[PDB]
């Protein structure tokens, strides 16, 4: 197998730590959800080729500038996050994530990723981005953005439930693999 | 890591870990405390093993197989005795912390209560200056090691069969040189995630509540210090280019 490597970037709150867990875990953490990711490598089939996927996430290192470049060291493929219940994680994503990225990662593909998409048709978070002028994240809206970053494309998934979840490291290891 | 603690850390959770008999008799938000502070303590365990990964099987595998030129070996690990004595001395701390709470006839039943005290000790005084000095030294050091793991892993071929021989079992999937690096440089942040997550939990004790605010603030000094201590050393850097910074 080659090896290629995969950090998630994004704002504290955009689910980028759970999406790591759920693809990691053999079972699905219903006793207890980790508060942090050390590291994983995945062993990944794709389209008849093996790799080996290590996966890297930055949470804790959203406040601190010089910490967090080094995780981007020999990146072959960035996962940017946000969260669909979090209009305002989706707004830096442009002018924050996406020049950082481009300035450390030269030439590396940047899936953007849309988290929490089981958010979407939930009352509570409905409600709650209601008094604040807000509605969840449009499939349109995430398009329109990874469309503007020059993102390699744009994909949605949900820790939670799991749907889209294989697809995007699927996904994530093809763009390593251009 | 040694037998006793990787079994007492065996668990995915504090609620795993414990009998189910000692565990129906705590409350919701005990349990819900208990296992942030058992996550805190396993990943401690995790990275004082890594760091004894790095001086036992890399650094001191190459000082007595390979015939590198001197300073080498110290380029590809830098501070790694001095961060692993500051760890395992931390770890000894948090596991003694556990230790004294079983309750007789048991080896794995606990409850801690008192952990923000001893989190104020870590993040204070000369044990925090040695964390900073430290971390601001190998985080500035970093991209030197990797870069120079990399070139002699192209151009020397005993170096090569040295790392795919004592990485190839199936324990070390996760820790390459590199990725020791990385999982060493990335520590220091997991602690605020971890104890804002136990303080949430430690409202039930004013005094517990209060040490762990205490423990939060000292922690993001800390780091905003590392932070601020940083340069990237980079081999024939000239001086030039350094002072047109
Ligand atoms: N193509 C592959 O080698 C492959 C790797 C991993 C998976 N599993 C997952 O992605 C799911 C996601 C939640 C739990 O596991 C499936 C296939």
């Amino acid at each position: 197998a080659i090896r290629k490597k995969l950090v998630i970037v994004g704002d504290g709150a955009c689910g980028k730590t759970c999406l790591l867990i759920v693809f990691s875990k053999d079972q699905f953490p219903e006793v207890y959800v980790p508060t942090v990711f050390e590291n994983y490598v995945a062993d990944i089939e794709v389209d008849g080729k093996q790799v080996e996927l290590a996966l890297w996430d930055t949470a804790g290192q959203e406040d601190y500038d010089r910490l967090r470049p080094l995780s981007y060291p020999d990146t072959d493929v960035i996962l940017m996050c946000f969260s669909i219940d979090s209009p305002d994680s989706l707004e830096n994503i442009p002018e924050k994530w996406t020049p950082e990225v481009k300035h450390f990662c030269p030439n590396v593909p940047i899936i953007l990723v849309g988290n929490k998409k089981d958010l979407r048709n939930d009352e509570h978070t409905r409600r709650e981005l209601a008094k604040m002028k807000q509605e969840p994240v449009k499939p349109e809206e995430g398009r329109d953005m990874a469309n503007r970053i020059g993102a390699f494309g744009y994909m949605e998934c949900s820790a939670k439930t799991k749907d889209g979840v294989r697809e995007v490291f699927e996904m994530a290891t093809r763009a390593a693999l251009q | 890591s040694m037998e006793m603690d990787e079994k007492d850390f065996a668990a995915d959770s504090w609620s795993l870990a414990v009998d189910s008999s000692f565990l129906q008799q705590h409350k919701k938000e005990v349990m819900k405390q208990q296992d942030v502070i058992y996550e805190l303590i396993q990943t401690e365990l995790h990275h004082v093993r890594t760091l004894k990964i790095m001086t036992r099987l890399f650094r001191t595998g190459m000082l007595e197989e390979l015939h590198l030129e001197p300073g080498v070996v110290q380029g590809l690990f830098p501070c790694v005795d001095e961060l692993s004595d500051i760890h395992t001395r931390f770890l000894s701390q948090l596991l003694e912390r556990r230790r004294q709470a079983l309750c007789p006839g048991s080896t794995r039943n606990f409850v801690i209560h008192r952990l923000g005290d001893l989190l104020i000790s870590q993040f204070s005084g000369p044990s925090a200056e040695q964390m900073c000095k430290t971390y601001s030294e190998f985080c500035s050091r970093h991209s030197k090691a990797l870069k120079l793991y990399k070139e002699l892993y192209a151009r020397d071929k005993r170096f090569q069969q040295f790392i795919r021989k004592v990485t190839r079992p199936a324990v070390l999937k996760r820790h390459g040189v590199q990725e020791c690096i990385l999982l060493v440089t990335q520590r220091i942040t997991k602690y605020p995630l971890l104890i804002s997550r136990i303080l949430q939990h430690s409202h039930g004790i004013e005094e517990e509540r209060q040490d762990l605010t205490t423990a939060l603030g000292l922690v993001k000094e800390l780091l905003s210090n590392v932070d601020e201590g940083i340069y990237q050393l980079e081999k024939g850097a000239r001086l030039q280019e350094i002072y047109n910074r």
